[PDB]
């Protein structure tokens, strides 16, 4: 199926047929910290999220949340 | 809540950083001259060349840190000064605060320091680009040109006086001082034999524009005996005098900041100059001309149509973009890119003191960093692969993956992706030009960002990709830590400077 | 700033309330999202 | 120095401290201000008793006072600010704060510990919280950071590590997307998220990095992500035993996230960023075979076209910003009608503002959707590996123009240029792609030209102006095109990278799963009667407008393109699988050896088969959900935020005899073409006479069966 | 000039708020009010959005 | 070229002297003389040339302390801008 494997120089930092013995722990220590970083980013961004009203809700035109035109 | 302490700290930092640099240079020069009978390197581990290199590098770096602090102090000071002037409306009250000078160090050239955002941006560019170029020139300085280790310190001092002075004559003299060190570097440090002729072309082409600017300065000084750079408010030049001054100023400063057709010297010098000095030239030495043009044209009142100057700038952009395709030499291709970016920047200054200056300043900064990145990549390619020609170089990525990745990311940044000061500057300039002349804006954008971009990308992609089957015994290894971190710092600045305070942009 | 939408009457508001509609009202940030919350800082420490 | 003794002492101290806290709380409640009168009584015996019985409280207060003193000192040292509230000496401060016990008035150790424990409790999370705050962002960031960090740290993550990490991230992202798909499409849920103030774009302007998860965004996002999950699962088998599988996987993930960002863009700046990112990542995928310079030529062709599209998009955005001092998508959509009447003074002509803006947008959309003239790069982009080709050609790269039109529909509704150009170019592209695909001989080229034809049909559907029909067409085409691409990829891998079916024959037995999967996928893709893909073309012809000046050419091209599907589907399937064996003897012999006979025997991958099966099942389910939402009697689709009503649904709800009989013309054209491709003989065979006889039998039996069904019953 | 640009930015933000809060039905009906008139009245001649120079006579600058 | 001294005194160079051995008997009349120095570089086990091999907490501590200082400095700055000795946390915070 694939091409025949050929030697790769040791000194060269290349990805040809690279397999790591400790890939399980590497994945463990690369996934969870990334998940925590994304959780922090998500909770930071949720402060500036906007959603339309729900099914049973209507926006009162005179409420502060309702859009307001500029007053010269 | 702004207080006089911040004002005095800003002024003291600005004044004392210059003397820090000057004392470092003076001590290093005294040591160099009085340690040896003949001022050349002793080829041994105990040479003074190591001490001089250390002193220059970590004087520039520490002065750069102090410059960061002083620039931040200046930003706060200028913002609060504008607030103090603007806020109060009572007719009896007026902001008249007078500052007394320190008694520790004197005022260099008996001049009171005045600092602006554009000047400090130029000074920051000087610091960073000088640091990169000095890091590059280590392999070039050997045993008879070690005296040129101080060239960047001399450049820093000249630029410091250039940007922290309110005197027209001192301004012009600082602008004109830059020629000698640059010519000496190109003449004595350039490996290629064609550098000898390239240096002469550089000198003559730049000196023609220097003479033009000298004529303009003579017109201003002889007519207006003032030199304070602010008394010009009370003197108005007639139409003929004003048109002569603007023409002379534009042509003279465009000789330095390459414009069509005056870029033959730039191409020659970039091709035949040291790879470490090309970085400094393109990054910084062509923007002192822009700063001087801005100062003079905003000080003088001009009642002429700028269509001719805009046409010259646009023609330069178009010419460089069209010629990009036909260059197999990476250094010459980067030189054409520099010409294109500089012409766009110069075009940004063709509407006097309008809002185009902000885009021009931002584009000057991004072009400095981008040109430094590109010339450093060319330097790495030439130093490890002993050629900088597309025909002789191919498949860089497969033997030096980091270098190929750097080339690819350099191309992406050059394309002007959002999130980069390059994109921000393009947005500023094109947003203004669309209303100024939409058809001209379309032509400029089309040419520069399609035809020139494709010509630029063809050579770099061909070099990066392919299969390096030739001379397998002589293939290099990879980038070093120094080169890798320089590339990373260029990328980091290009990305993060977009978060700089928007008050000044 | 001034109201942009056309005004409605309190009688109309009461009619809508009887019909069963509710007035849209922004809700406070939950303790997990609130950055000034003991829950938020406990999460940070953990 | 015993751990057991330390633990026992700690537990005893905890119990004593808790009891003291409860006692102090009760006494403080009773003696809010008079508690000191008994706590700090001058009596030596009482003082000693109180100190002994509240030692845990006193030691805790002393530790708290010391910590607060040191913290205040640190803050003063760092900030050059004030004193510790006052200038109290160390001894006075520490004594006062240690004697003071009111700090424990509302503090209970057990309650505090219980609160700390329940803070992390996951039982609390509810659907209502998820509905209020979208977790789509959390998972998309997870996928993005996983891809970026996996690219950087390749040595740490081997082949298996990269695969598993990205698989987990992408699965989580897809599950969250699936959860929110139901709410966004039908429940009228959409979110506008902002990450921060990205950049300054004027003297006092600053655009924020905002995302818009609306129906328009989710329609593309869920399709791309669902296709990408199975393409990702399939790639590990297609690039099996290749030097660089991690690179291909990470490139695919990068392209997916770039397209997701583009579709779910909150403002034109984010849209342009996503545009450039998909262009760059598609370039990398096409140029995956970096060693070859032949691949670089196709990559550079695609790069040049993408840069042209970027120019057009950038110029359009600049025009919009100059007109309205805003880059928000919602604001632009709701404001463009006011400025519709405006004109722009260009070199020597006064161009209508809407017309010029729509011209640039349509130009970039055509370039990225591979319409006629600008499609030249798509056939050459097939140099990419089959997974990359499937992802780019199904719903990721070739649907960018469709997304642009759908998102900025209010602009194009008032565009004369759009009205004239979308149907004509769409129909011409449909006809051209269909016929070229029918006459094509290579599998990937056939799929590419079919993609061009379907993009033309999508343009014509948008011209008709039923966004629901456009979305349905997009979903059907994307799913089934991706599935067919995966099947042909397996076929090519078996045939040793020979993509032409002139060297393919009798592969039905060697690739049993591929044969049947390709049959289903192709009958659905090529609009054929009694298939899920017939309704998209039916609705397109229902909605086709008739006021065009070039209506004759438009309609004829549409008919020819629609019929062209049958020929390419038949040729591909039959030539690949059931034709005479045309391939090299080695291909068959190497796999026909008896030694290989085993329960594990297969010429494809089990993971690949499962991925294709699940993709087909999920595509069927999602298409059925969309059909129920839109084409049902009860219309339950979410708001499209467009005020242009086309009246096309009238001929879907209450069609008239004229239209009902008109559709029969195309139906019978397809029937005759099917009969031709089936019963037509091009080569001598032992079955020539019997084939003619079978045709006669079929004709006569069809006539009699119709007679009995209609009249005799 | 920055203040007029700020007016334009604020009205654009209010339009975005209206779009998110109000469904497409009645959205244009409610926008055909003070808000639409202000959007048009804050056009390029009156506010310098991104143009290099706001061409103002000395009387306009004084105002 | 390089002129620095190889034999440093800050530390002793890791080396292995057993990989290469010098012949000292059984020579012939045509064989060249052996070599005097036959020590080879020996790397520490568990050294991975493909990463930084950095095991110190100095950089992380410096970055974390900088971030914490920035946080507290911003807190104090906000209090000063609001004209209070400390932040006045509100009872409810809304999206914005
Ligand atoms: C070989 C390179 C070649 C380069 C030249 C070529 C260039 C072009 C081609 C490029 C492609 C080719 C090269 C790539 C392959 C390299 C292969 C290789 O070398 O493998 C080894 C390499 C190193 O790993 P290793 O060798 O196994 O071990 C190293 C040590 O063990 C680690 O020791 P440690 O554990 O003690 O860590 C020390 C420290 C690492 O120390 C440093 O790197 C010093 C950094 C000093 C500051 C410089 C500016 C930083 C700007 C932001 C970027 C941060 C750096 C991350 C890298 C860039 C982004 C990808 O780690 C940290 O603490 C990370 C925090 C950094 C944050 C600093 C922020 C400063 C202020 C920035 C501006 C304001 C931001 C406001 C944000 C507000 C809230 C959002 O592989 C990696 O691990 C790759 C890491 C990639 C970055 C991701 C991890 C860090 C994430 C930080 C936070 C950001 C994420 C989201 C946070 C969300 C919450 C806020
Ligand atoms: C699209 C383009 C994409 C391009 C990028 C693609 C991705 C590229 C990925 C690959 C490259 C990047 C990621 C890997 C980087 C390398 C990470 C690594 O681990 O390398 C190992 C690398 C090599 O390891 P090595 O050979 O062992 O060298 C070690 C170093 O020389 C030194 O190590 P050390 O252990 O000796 O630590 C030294 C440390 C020493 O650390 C410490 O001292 C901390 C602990 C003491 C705390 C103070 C205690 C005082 C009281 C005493 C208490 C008792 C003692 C406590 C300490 C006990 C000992 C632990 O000193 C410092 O760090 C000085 C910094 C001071 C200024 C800044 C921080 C302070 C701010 C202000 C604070 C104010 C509040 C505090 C006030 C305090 C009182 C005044 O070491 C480092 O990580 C050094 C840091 C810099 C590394 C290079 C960073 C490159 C970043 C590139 C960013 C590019 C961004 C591009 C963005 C593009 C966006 C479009
Ligand atoms: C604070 C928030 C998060 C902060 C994170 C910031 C991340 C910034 C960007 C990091 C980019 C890292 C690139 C690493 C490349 C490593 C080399 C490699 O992959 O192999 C090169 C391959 C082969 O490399 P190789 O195998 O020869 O060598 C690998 C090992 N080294 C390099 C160390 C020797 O060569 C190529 O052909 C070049 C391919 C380049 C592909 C780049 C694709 C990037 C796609 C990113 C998509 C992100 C979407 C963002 C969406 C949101 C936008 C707002
Ligand atoms: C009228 C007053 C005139 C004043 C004239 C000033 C005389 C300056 C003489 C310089 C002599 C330099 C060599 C000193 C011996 C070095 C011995 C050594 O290497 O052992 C390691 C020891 C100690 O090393 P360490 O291992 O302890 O490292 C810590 C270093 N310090 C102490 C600085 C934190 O000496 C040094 O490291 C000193 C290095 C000196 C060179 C510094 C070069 C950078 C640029 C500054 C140079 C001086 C210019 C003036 C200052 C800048 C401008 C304000
Ligand atoms: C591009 C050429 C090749 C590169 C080298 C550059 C050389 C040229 C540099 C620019 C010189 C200025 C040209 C534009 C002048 C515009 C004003 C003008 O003259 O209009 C009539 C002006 C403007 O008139 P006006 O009509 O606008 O208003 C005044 C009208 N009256 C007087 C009637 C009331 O009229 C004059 O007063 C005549 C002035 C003539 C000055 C010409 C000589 C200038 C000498 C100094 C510069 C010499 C530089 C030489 C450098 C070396 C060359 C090798
Ligand atoms: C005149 C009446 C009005 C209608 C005007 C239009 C007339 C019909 C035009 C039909 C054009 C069809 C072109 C198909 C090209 C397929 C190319 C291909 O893939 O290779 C050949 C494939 C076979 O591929 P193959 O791989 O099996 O073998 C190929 C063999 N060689 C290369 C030697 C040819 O398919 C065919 O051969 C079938 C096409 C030929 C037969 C066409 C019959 C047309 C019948 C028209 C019926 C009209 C009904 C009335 C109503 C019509 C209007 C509504
Ligand atoms: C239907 C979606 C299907 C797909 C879901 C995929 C998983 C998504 C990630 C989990 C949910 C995270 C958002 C929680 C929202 C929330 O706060 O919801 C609210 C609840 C509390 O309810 P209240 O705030 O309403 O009182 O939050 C919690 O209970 C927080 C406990 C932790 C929740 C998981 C955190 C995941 C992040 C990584 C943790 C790493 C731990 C350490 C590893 C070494």
């Amino acid at each position: 199926g694939g091409f025949q494997k050929y030697p790769i120089p040791r000194y060269l930092h290349v990805g040809q047929w690279i397999v790591n013995k400790n890939w399980k722990w590497n994945t463990f220590h690369m996934f969870f910290p990334t998940a925590i970083l994304c959780f922090m980013v998500w909770r930071n961004s949720m402060i500036s999220t906007a959603k339309p009203p729900n099914y049973g809700e209507y926006v009162d035109p005179q409420s502060p949340v309702a859009p307001k035109a500029i007053k010269y | 809540m702004f207080n006089l302490n911040t004002i005095y700290l800003s002024r003291i930092f600005i004044e004392f950083n210059f003397y820090f640099l000057f004392f470092l240079f003076l001590i290093s020069s005294i040591i160099f001259y009085f340690s040896k009978i003949i001022s050349i390197q002793n080829l041994n581990q105990n040479s003074v060349f190591n001490f001089l290199k250390l002193a220059n590098i970590f004087g520039i770096l520490i002065s750069f840190f102090i410059h960061i602090i002083s620039f931040w102090f200046y930003c706060i000071y200028s913002y609060n000064l504008s607030l103090n002037i603007f806020s109060d409306i009572n007719l009896y009250n007026s902001n008249s605060i007078e500052l007394l000078n320190n008694s520790l160090l004197p005022n260099y050239f008996k001049s009171n320091i005045t600092i602006d955002f554009f000047g400090l941006i130029l000074l920051t560019l000087a610091y960073i680009v000088g640091f990169v170029s000095i890091l590059a020139l280590d392999t070039r300085l050997y045993w008879k040109n070690i005296k040129y280790i101080f060239s960047f310190t001399i450049f820093l001092l000249i630029v410091y006086v250039y940007v922290t002075v309110s005197n027209i004559l001192l301004f012009f003299m600082c602008y004109e001082l830059l020629l000698i060190p640059s010519f000496l570097i190109v003449y004595f440090v350039s490996p290629s034999r064609r550098a000898i002729q390239a240096s002469l072309y550089f000198v003559i082409w730049t000196q023609l524009g220097s003479l033009l600017v000298l004529i303009a300065i003579s017109y201003i000084i002889s007519i207006t005996n003032t030199y304070e750079f602010n008394d010009l408010k009370y003197f108005n030049f007639t139409n003929s005098e004003s048109t002569i001054i603007i023409f002379l100023i534009f042509l003279g400063f465009g000789f330095k900041a390459p414009i069509w057709p005056f870029h033959y010297w730039l191409t020659k010098t970039h091709v035949e100059a040291p790879s470490g000095f090309s970085i400094y030239l393109s990054g910084f030495l062509v923007k002192t001309a822009l700063y001087g043009f801005y100062k003079f044209n905003t000080s003088i009142f001009i009642d002429i149509d700028s269509s001719i100057f805009i046409a010259i700038c646009i023609m330069g952009v178009v010419d460089s973009s069209l010629k990009m395709w036909g260059q197999t030499d990476l250094k010459k291709l980067v030189a054409y890119g520099t010409i294109q970016e500089m012409n766009i920047i110069y075009l940004a200054f063709c509407w006097g003191d309008s809002c185009a200056i902000l885009g021009g300043i931002l584009f000057s900064a991004t072009h400095a960093f981008l040109s430094a990145l590109m010339f450093f990549l060319v330097d790495c390619i030439y130093r490890r692969y002993h050629t900088r020609s597309l025909v002789e170089v191919n498949g860089i990525l497969h033997i030096t993956p980091n270098l190929g990745l750097s080339i690819l990311f350099m191309l992406v940044f050059f394309s002007g992706i959002p999130g980069t000061i390059k994109f921000i500057s393009e947005f500023y300039i094109f947003s203004g030009l669309l209303e100024a002349s939409p058809f001209i804006c379309f032509i400029l954008m089309l040419v520069a960002n399609v035809l020139g971009l494709i010509g630029f990308s063809k050579s770099w992609f061909n070099a990066t990709f392919g299969m390096p089957k030739k001379n397998t015994k002589y293939l290099p290894m990879d980038l070093s830590f120094k080169e890798s971190y320089i590339i990373l710092y260029c990328f980091f600045f290009l990305f993060i400077f977009s978060y700089f305070s928007s008050i000044f942009f | 700033m001034q109201n942009a939408y056309p005004e409605i009457t309190d009688q109309h508001r009461e009619f809508l309330k009887k019909q069963g509609l509710k007035v849209y009202e922004p809700k406070p940030l939950p303790d997990q999202i609130n950055p000034f919350s003991k829950t938020y800082w406990i999460t940070n420490a953990f | 120095f015993n751990s057991i003794l330390f633990l026992l002492f700690f537990i005893v101290n905890l119990y004593w401290f808790n009891s003291g806290l409860i006692f102090f709380n009760s006494v403080y409640k009773i003696h809010h201000d008079a508690w000191t009168l008994i706590f700090q009584t001058d009596s030596i015996l009482n003082k000693l008793k109180i100190y002994f019985f509240l030692l845990p409280l006193y030691i805790s207060s002393f530790i708290h006072s010391i910590s607060t003193w040191y913290y205040n000192y640190i803050l003063n040292f760092l900030l050059f600010s004030e004193n510790l509230n006052t200038n109290t000496n160390f001894v006075d401060y520490i004594t006062y704060n240690t004697l003071l016990l009111s700090k424990f008035e509302d503090f209970n150790l057990f309650v505090y510990i219980k609160t700390l424990l329940i803070t992390f409790d996951i039982r609390q999370i509810n659907l209502d919280f998820l509905n209020e705050y979208p977790i789509i962002l959390l998972t998309g960031l997870l996928f993005l950071f996983t891809t970026i960090f996996s690219l950087i740290c390749l040595s740490y993550l081997g082949l298996y590590g990269v695969f598993i990490l990205n698989l987990a991230s992408i699965l989580l992202f897809w599950l969250s997307m699936l959860y929110y798909f139901n709410l966004i499409v039908s429940e009228n849920y959409y979110y506008y998220i902002s990450l921060g103030k990205w950049m300054y774009l004027s003297n006092g302007f600053r655009v924020s990095f905002d995302l818009l998860i609306d129906l328009t965004s989710i329609s593309f996002s869920f399709l791309t992500l669902t296709i990408g999950v199975f393409v990702y699962i399939y790639t590990f088998s297609y690039f099996r035993y290749e030097p660089l599988v991690e690179r291909l996987i990470l490139f695919l993930n990068s392209f997916m996230i770039s397209m997701i960002l583009l579709v779910s863009s909150g403002n034109f700046i984010v849209l342009f960023l996503g545009w450039e990112l998909i262009g760059l990542t598609s370039f990398f995928l096409i140029n995956f075979w970096s060693t070859r310079v032949g691949t670089l030529k196709a990559a550079f062709k695609a790069f040049s076209f993408n840069k042209l599209s970027d120019l057009f998009l950038f110029f359009a955005i600049l025009i919009i910003f100059s007109t309205t001092y805003n880059l928000d998508i919602l604001s632009f959509n709701n404001q463009i009608y006011l400025y519709e009447s405006y004109n722009i003074d260009m070199f020597y002509w006064s161009i209508n503002l809407i017309e010029i803006i729509s011209f640039f947008f349509i130009s970039c959309a055509f370039i990225k959707s591979a319409q006629f003239g600008a499609h030249i790069w798509l056939p050459d982009s097939m140099e990419a590996p089959v997974p990359a080709s499937a992802l780019i050609h199904s719903a990721t790269l070739v649907s960018a123009g469709i997304y642009l039109l759908l998102r900025l529909s209010p602009l194009f509704e008032l565009s004369k240029y759009a009205y004239f150009i979308l149907p004509l170019i769409g129909s011409v592209t449909a006809f051209y792609g269909g016929l070229v695909s029918a006459f094509q001989s290579d599998t990937k080229k056939t799929l590419a030209y079919s993609t061009i034809s379907h993009c033309g049909f999508l343009m014509v559907s948008y011209s008709t102006g039923v966004l629901e029909f456009v979305i349905l067409y997009l979903y059907v085409h994307g799913f089934f095109k991706a599935a067919t691409f995966l099947c042909v990829g397996n076929v090519n891998r078996f045939n040793r990278n020979i993509q032409d079916f002139k060297r393919m024959g009798g592969f039905y037995k060697y690739l049993p799963f591929e044969c049947l999967a390709s049959f289903v996928c192709m009958i659905n893709l090529s609009g054929l009667p009694l298939t899920l893909g017939f309704y998209i073309k039916h609705l397109l012809f229902i909605g086709l407008v008739e006021s065009y000046t070039l209506y004759p050419l438009i309609f004829s091209s549409l008919i020819l393109g629609a019929i062209a599907g049958v020929f390419y589907s038949y040729r591909l399937f039959y030539s690949i699988f059931f034709d005479t064996k045309k391939g090299k003897k080695a291909i068959y012999l190497q796999a026909s050896r008896i030694i290989l006979n085993s329960k594990f025997y297969s010429n494809t991958s089990l993971a690949s088969n499962l991925s294709i099966t699940f993709l087909v099942l999920i595509s069927y389910t999602v298409i059925l959900y969309l059909y129920c939402t839109t084409l049902n009697n009860y219309y339950s689709l979410s708001d499209l935020k467009s005020i242009y009503i086309n009246n096309a649904y009238s001929y879907f709800y209450k069609p008239d005899y004229n239209f009902l009989n008109a559709v029969s013309i195309l139906n019978w054209f397809v029937i005759i073409l099917l009969i031709s491709v089936i019963y037509l003989n091009w080569r001598w065979s032992y079955y020539y006479t019997k084939s003619i006889d079978s045709l006669s039998k079929f004709i006569l039996f069809s006539f009699f069966f119709f007679i009995f069904s209609k009249y005799i019953l | 000039e920055l203040f007029l640009n700020e007016y334009r930015k604020r009205i654009n933000n209010e339009v975005r708020r209206a779009a998110i809060l109000t469904p497409t039905s009645s959205l244009r009906e409610k926008m055909n009010h003070k808000i639409a008139d202000q959007i048009l009245d804050l056009s390029s001649p009156h506010v310098r959005g991104a143009h290099f120079q706001a061409v103002r006579s000395w009387t306009d600058a004084s105002k | 070229r390089q002129n620095f001294a190889k034999n440093i005194t800050t530390t002793d160079i890791p080396k292995d002297s057993h990989h290469f051995a010098a012949k000292r008997s059984g020579f012939t009349q045509t064989e060249q003389a052996p070599f005097a120095y036959n020590d080879v570089y020996q790397y520490p086990k568990d050294y991975k040339p493909w990463n930084y091999n950095y095991k110190g907490n100095g950089v992380l501590l410096a970055l974390f302390l900088g971030s914490a200082f920035s946080l507290v400095a911003y807190e104090r700055s906000y209090a000063s801008k609001t004209g209070r000795y400390q932040r006045k946390v509100q009872q409810n915070y809304y999206q914005i």
